């Protein structure tokens, strides 16, 4: 309840500041501006490499999502199994990184 | 095809997450542990065809523990009759159902 | 049953019919598909937290991860479509009628 | 059995490979001083 | 009374962000054998006030926006996420004491790239969109080592509770068992906030915003800078906490966080920029393999030493 | 095995430190004498209630009071 | 009156904030760019006056035309000038920006930048020194200090 | 010289000292001159709500000791 | 009103899906799914699933919808009746459901649903010094061995498959 009040207060302060930034200098009666970029009007060329680094982020972030219960998982009684599976998850993240390396996936954004 | 590799090789690949009555971490019971244990111990070994008619009481108990539909229907009836008697002025709530009695412990 | 399950199931069916009635884009289709996955996450989570079935609390995370990986696959499929026609329009995917 | 609807269908190519059916030009102008016309391939 | 506490959080954040700009211009001045601002105020203290009044009465730049709604929402989201990263911060008591404050901060910092992305698409410039995609890919790249380094350090904490992280460091600073994680953390948080030598937004996305909303993006970015320095201070340089005198902890973490923010200011006046592929090479081929190796080491290390921290 | 190791430490020291730290993380819990104490501390942390047993008549090793001598002891945890 | 006092104090406030936070966009055309780079150097240090070093042309407050304006770049100068938000000011630095200078009778030189943009401060020299350019910037600040935007708005 | 940057650092340091000092004094004022009760776990919440019921003033922080038993 | 808050969040949740199931544009669709993920996270938080809700933020929103908006911003070059009609259709269906289940305390679209607030179905005990949800997620490494093997293998194969099908060779 305190957190919802805090979030609402921060959103209200941000919206108030954004409204003051978008409406206080509108009251200036300066002048109408007649006829208000490196590429002129060409279409945006699709970069395969930006999409590749985004999907590599998504997959390694999923592996991070598997790694996130480890400070709680160190408290278990089956520690040999836990340690094996934790090292196996970080090892499979490293194998994902090594395969991303050696098949030229980390290139021109290395 | 149900190639029961787990029972053949003696490994436990996915039986632990199967039911709520299984071995939980730190011995946490589910909210319907007793009902599911009774339904499983009723319906064990006798087959599904016999189990649908010979364990109907345990399964209705366990389903009504899970979803609480009869419980919520009874609470709906009690609360709606209470609201009708409040609207008609035939009833008043007690002081201990208003917040003026300094709860027990 | 409980009243929040009504809204989570109806959200799943809304995103179903959005995923079952395309307009033009494949990206809007994948958005409806991941809305379906999100509603499944919420519904499985509310069941498992309701019944206090402890071991299934790792279940929706798995339901996230696989399906999020699934989304990655679909995005790459979309990109290959957008590396042929310039758009992700589903009406350009009709070369297999004959 | 070609009908009126399935009459504009030609058979698919023999190797089943279809024909696929430009690089970016930037103007880093004056905005010492220098104008540049870049032909970039990514 | 809680609303007074929220105000005494969020208004001094804005004031410290306002005077961080003066401290940046002064510290970059003296490191460049010149002075910073010393004319507008006594010792320059009225320079941010003059500059804020200047920006709020400057003409609106009036762009042709692609989407009006996301053009409005990107400063709103940037400021809201810049302010909500402070509420679990234990100093020595947070505003919102929660069990998962670390994961909350990692989540609300993961949400910060939508402001960059919406501001880039809401501008009609394709060049601004390319710059926004580069900045988003950079930030989501370094969030990977943020998450993994942060997990590896919290394997010594026992929980995601930020208040437990002070109890963790009552005998030693946590930089002594984890200085390689500390230095990769420090460079990764330097790369989170688009901060030099990782500022490719200044090297040749929100250039279509007027002076007001661009100032709001700027102050959200400096709130993130102060916040990540405070979070690094709590995370690796945990101060002494006497519960009967909390101001000892407050003075101590304030001095350490000021030194760490000055260290950001001191890095930006020392190095040239990376090329974009060079910091991609820095993440994926230098920081992430060592981060995974140290994650294995900090998984296996409390087990081999019998130093597993408590769950509670 | 000797020139190759110095070569990869000269060219790519980040990767050598990576595989060295990961190799120590793999092998060293199997060689550490303190790995057993992690197990013994985690199983000695009482999250639940020690639900007592009905004294049927023959349980010589189960105590009747917590301060009785018989039962599990944690003097190894205090001393170490 | 009372409202005249209010518009006087608000003019003093907004003129203080506008002269104490000048953000320049410097056209580095020619040799005068070197002397602007000395006006940013540690001896003279524009940054201690609130005058930042190299603001972007869409958030800058004053355009310093520092060098020779040719015919090939005069539409680019006018484009950058039109893209500045108001209040925008123009400092003309050096003889070629002022009146053509040593290239006044040339076929390819705009005879002063004031044929292209409205100029506020003409800073004379070849090049004017960094101290003389800083003199021109402080004279621009004094010109902003006596602006009467709200007093004339109140009297209209 | 280099001590000219110190007024701005002092202003910024006071502005960072305000939130923690303020939340510490507010947590002492709103909780009877003590720390705020950390209830991260449901046992801690159970004890805190038991305190709220055993105080009689609907407040968890008003403590009752041996004077409340006979 | 406050005892129905999860229900109210769930209504916003359904509204959020009509924010993108009508499919206005994939960027407005992305924004609608972000707001939907936030409110559904709040629903998860209000049964006590804090870690699962922060997975909805960190992995679903901050991880994956980032990539959706990223890939979408690399398409649909920057500048309906059916959209607004389908939107108000789904909205009126949902508010008719609200009105029915609030005037009857019972509804049946496909299943029977109660009309009281969903606070009633909760448990009246404590979990001690652990979250049962946190310990069930910590159980992934001790009890969940086969699940970790197949999930890590599927993610490794996912990396391999993404690199194969995007190479074009
Ligand atoms: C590749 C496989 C790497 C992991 C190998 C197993 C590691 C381990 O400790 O497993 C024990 C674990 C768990 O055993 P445990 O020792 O924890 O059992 C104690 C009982 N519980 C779990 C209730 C505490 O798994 C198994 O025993 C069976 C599942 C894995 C079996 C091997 C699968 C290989 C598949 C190849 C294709
Ligand atoms: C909190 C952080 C800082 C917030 C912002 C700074 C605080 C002060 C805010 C108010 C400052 C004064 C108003 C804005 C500046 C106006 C300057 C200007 O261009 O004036 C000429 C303008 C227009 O004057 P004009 O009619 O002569 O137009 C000039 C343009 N021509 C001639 C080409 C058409 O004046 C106004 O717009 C007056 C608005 C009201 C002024 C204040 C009234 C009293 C308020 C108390
Ligand atoms: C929290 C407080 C602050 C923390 C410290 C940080 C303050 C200092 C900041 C200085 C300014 C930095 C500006 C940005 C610089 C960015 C560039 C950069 O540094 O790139 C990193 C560089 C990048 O490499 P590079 O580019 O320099 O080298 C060339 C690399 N190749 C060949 C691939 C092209 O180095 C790293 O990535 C190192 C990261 C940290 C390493 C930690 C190792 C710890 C030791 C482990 C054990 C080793 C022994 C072996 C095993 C023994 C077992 C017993
Ligand atoms: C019958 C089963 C569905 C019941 C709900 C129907 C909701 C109202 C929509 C009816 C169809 C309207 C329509 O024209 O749909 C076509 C449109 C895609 O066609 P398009 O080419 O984009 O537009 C030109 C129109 N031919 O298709 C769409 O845009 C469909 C979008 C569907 C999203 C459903 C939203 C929730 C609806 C209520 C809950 C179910
Ligand atoms: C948590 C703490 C945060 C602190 C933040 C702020 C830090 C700096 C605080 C201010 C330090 C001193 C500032 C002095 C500014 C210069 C004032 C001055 O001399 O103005 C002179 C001017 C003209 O006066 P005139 O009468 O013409 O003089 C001729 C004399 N024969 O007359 C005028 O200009 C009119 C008078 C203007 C007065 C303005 C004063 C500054 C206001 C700044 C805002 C913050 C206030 C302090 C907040 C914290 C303390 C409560
Ligand atoms: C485009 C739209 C506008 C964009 C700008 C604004 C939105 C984006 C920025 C704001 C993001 C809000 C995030 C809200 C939830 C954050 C997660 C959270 O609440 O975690 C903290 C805490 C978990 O810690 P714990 O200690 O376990 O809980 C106390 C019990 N021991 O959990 C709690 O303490 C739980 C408290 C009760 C439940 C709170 C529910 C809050 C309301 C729902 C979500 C609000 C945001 C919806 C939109 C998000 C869009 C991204
Ligand atoms: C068994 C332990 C656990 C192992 C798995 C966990 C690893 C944790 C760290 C994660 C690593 C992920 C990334 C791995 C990628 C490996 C492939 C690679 O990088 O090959 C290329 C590299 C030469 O670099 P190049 O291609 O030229 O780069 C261009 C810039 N010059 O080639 C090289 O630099 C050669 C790399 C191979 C040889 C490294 C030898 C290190 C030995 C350290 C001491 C012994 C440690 C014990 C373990 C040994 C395992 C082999
Ligand atoms: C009803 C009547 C009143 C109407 C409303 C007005 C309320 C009060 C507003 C503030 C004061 C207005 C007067 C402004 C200054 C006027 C006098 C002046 O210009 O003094 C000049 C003096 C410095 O002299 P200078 O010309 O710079 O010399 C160069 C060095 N030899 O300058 C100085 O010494 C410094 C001047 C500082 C100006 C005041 C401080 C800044 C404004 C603070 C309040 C507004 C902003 C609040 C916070 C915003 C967000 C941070
Ligand atoms: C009302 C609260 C403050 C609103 C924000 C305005 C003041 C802070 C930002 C201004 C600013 C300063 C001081 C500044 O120094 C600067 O240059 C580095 C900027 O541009 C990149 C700025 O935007
Ligand atoms: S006025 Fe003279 S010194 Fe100055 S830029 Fe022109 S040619 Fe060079």
């Amino acid at each position: 309840m305190n957190l919802m009040i805090t979030l609402l207060t921060n959103f209200t302060l941000a919206t108030l500041l954004v409204t003051i930034a978008f409406w206080l200098p509108q009251l200036n009666v300066y002048s109408e501006k007649t006829s208000p970029d490196p590429m002129g009007s060409a279409r945006l060329p699709f970069s395969m490499k930006f999409f590749l680094v985004a999907i590599t982020f998504l997959l390694f972030d999923l592996e991070i999502a598997l790694l996130l219960p480890l400070p709680w998982a160190s408290q278990t009684t089956n520690l040999n199994t836990m340690l094996t599976m934790a090292l196996l998850l970080i090892f499979l993240l490293a194998v994902s990184l090594a395969y991303e390396w050696t098949q030229k996936g980390l290139e021109w954004t290395e | 095809p149900f190639f029961d590799v787990q029972k053949k090789l003696g490994v436990d690949l996915d039986h632990w997450m199967t039911i709520q009555s299984a071995e939980q971490p730190h011995r946490i019971p589910a909210r319907c542990h007793a009902f599911e244990k009774e339904w499983i111990e009723c319906a064990h070994g006798i087959g599904s065809i016999r189990a649908e008619k010979e364990c109907k009481i345990e399964f209705e108990d366990f389903r009504e523990c899970l979803l609480r539909q009869k419980t919520m229907k009874r609470l709906n009836a009690i609360k709606r009759q209470r609201d009708k008697l409040i609207k008609e002025g035939k009833y008043t709530p007690p002081p201990h159902h208003s917040g003026q009695e300094d709860l027990r412990p | 049953m409980s009243l929040v399950y009504m809204n989570i199931m109806m959200a799943f069916t809304v995103s179903l019919t959005g995923l079952l009635m395309y307009r033009s884009h494949l990206m809007s289709s994948l958005l409806c598909l991941e809305g379906m996955m999100l509603s499944l996450f919420i519904l499985a989570t509310l069941m498992i937290l309701n019944s206090h079935f402890t071991l299934a609390s790792m279940m929706p995370i798995i339901l996230l991860v696989f399906a999020a990986c699934e989304a990655a696959l679909g995005l790459s499929l979309l990109v290959m479509v957008s590396n042929t026609y310039g758009t992700d329009y589903v009406q350009n995917l009709n070369l297999l009628q004959c | 059995y070609p009908t009126k609807e399935t009459a504009h269908w030609k058979p698919p190519p023999w190797n089943d490979v279809d024909p696929p059916k430009s690089n970016l030009t930037l103007n880093f102008g004056p905005q010492g001083v220098l104008r540049l016309v870049m032909e970039l391939s990514g | 009374m809680f609303m007074i506490n929220v105000l005494t959080l969020i208004i001094p954040i804005l004031l410290a962000v306002a005077f961080l700009t003066l401290v940046e211009r002064k510290v970059l001045g003296y490191m460049q054998f010149r002075k910073g601002p010393n004319v507008v105020g006594p010792y320059g203290l009225l320079q941010p006030i003059a500059d804020a009044i200047k920006l709020f009465i400057k003409e609106p730049l009036r762009p042709a926006t692609s989407s009006i709604s996301m053009f409005i929402l990107a400063p709103i989201l940037a400021l809201t996420l810049a302010l909500t990263m402070w509420i679990p911060l234990p100093m020595p008591y947070p505003l919102i004491n929660m069990n998962l404050g670390v994961l909350f901060m990692l989540a609300m910092s993961s949400l910060a790239v939508y402001s960059i992305l919406w501001s880039g698409w809401a501008s009609n410039s394709k060049y601004a969109l390319i710059g926004a995609l580069r900045a988003v890919a950079q930030t989501i790249s370094y969030e990977v080592t943020l998450a993994i380094i942060l997990l590896s350090v919290l394997l010594m904490n026992g929980s995601f509770t930020l208040s437990t992280l002070i109890i963790t460091q009552e005998q030693v600073w946590l930089i002594f068992p984890a200085w390689p994680l500390a230095m990769m953390w420090f460079i990764s948080t330097l790369a989170e906030t688009n901060r030099a030598p990782f500022d490719l937004t200044e090297g040749e996305f929100n250039v279509e915003y007027a002076a007001g909303p661009f100032a709001l993006f700027f102050m959200a970015e400096y709130a993130n800078i102060i916040m990540m320095n405070i979070f690094t201070t709590t995370l690796f340089l945990g101060a002494f906490h006497n519960p009967y005198m909390p101001e000892l902890y407050t003075i101590n973490f304030t001095i350490k966080s000021l030194l760490l923010s000055i260290t950001f200011l001191w890095i930006r006046a020392s190095y040239p920029r990376f090329r974009y592929d060079q910091l991609m090479h820095l993440l994926w081929k230098n920081f992430l393999p060592l981060t995974l190796a140290l994650c294995m080491w900090h998984v296996s290390l409390p087990i081999l030493l019998s130093s597993i921290p408590p769950q509670t | 095995v000797a020139a190759f190791l110095k070569n990869v430490w000269a060219k790519e020291p980040v990767l050598v430190a990576s595989f060295a730290i990961a190799g120590l993380a793999v092998i060293l819990p199997t060689l550490s004498p303190y790995t057993k104490y992690s197990l013994m501390i985690n199983r000695a942390t009482p999250y639940n209630y020690p639900v007592p047993l009905r004294d049927d008549g023959n349980m010589p090793d189960v105590p009747s009071h917590p301060q009785d001598p018989q039962g599990p002891s944690l003097e190894w945890l205090k001393r170490l | 009156s009372r409202g005249e006092y209010v518009v006087a104090k608000l003019d003093d406030l907004i003129n203080w904030a506008r002269r104490s936070s000048l953000w320049p966009m410097t056209f580095g055309l020619a040799c005068c760019a070197v002397e602007m780079m000395h006006m940013a150097a540690p001896r003279y240090d524009m940054d201690r006056f609130g005058v930042v070093f190299r603001a972007s042309p869409r958030q800058s407050d004053v355009m310093i035309v520092a060098g020779t304006l040719t015919n090939k770049m005069a539409p680019a100068l006018r484009k950058v000038y039109d893209q500045m938000p108001e209040p925008r000011y123009v400092v003309s630095m050096g003889s070629c920006a002022n009146g053509g200078g040593y290239y006044h009778y040339s076929y390819s030189v705009v005879r002063g930048c004031d044929r292209i943009v409205p100029v506020d401060i003409y800073v004379p020299g070849c090049p004017p020194t960094a101290e003389a350019l800083l003199y021109g910037i402080l004279q621009l600040q004094k010109k902003i200090k006596r602006e009467k935007r709200l007093r004339i708005w109140y009297r209209r | 010289m280099w001590f000219e940057v110190l007024p701005g650092i002092a202003v910024m340091g006071v502005c960072l000292f305000i939130p923690g000092m303020a939340t510490a004094r507010i947590h002492r004022f709103s909780n009877g001159g003590r720390e705020k009760r950390v209830a991260h776990y449901s046992y801690q919440w159970y004890l805190m709500e038991r305190d709220r019921r055993v105080s009689g003033v609907n407040r968890y922080y008003v403590s009752k000791g041996l004077e409340n038993i006979d | 009103m406050m005892t129905y808050i999860v229900f109210i969040l769930s209504i916003i949740f359904v509204m959020g899906f009509v924010g993108f199931s009508s499919k206005p544009s994939p960027i407005y669709g992305g924004l609608g799914l972000i707001v939907s993920g936030g409110v559904g996270c709040g629903i998860v938080l209000n049964f006590g699933g804090s870690f699962l809700g922060l997975m909805v933020f960190l992995i679903y929103l901050g991880g994956m919808m980032v990539v959706f908006g990223y890939t979408t911003a690399m398409a649909t070059e920057q500048y309906n009746k059916v959209v607004l009609g389908t939107f108000i259709t789904g909205l009126l269906m949902e508010f008719l459901m609200v009105y029915y289940v609030l005037k009857d305390k019972e509804v049946e679209i496909v299943f029977k649903f109660n009309g009281m607030g969903d606070w009633v179905i909760y448990d009246t005990g404590d979990s001690g010094f652990f979250s049962e949800e946190a310990m069930g997620i910590a159980a992934l490494y001790s009890y969940g061995t086969w699940l970790v093997i197949v999930t890590g293998w599927s993610l490794l194969i996912g990396v391999v498959v993404i690199m194969e099908i995007t190479r074009g060779n």
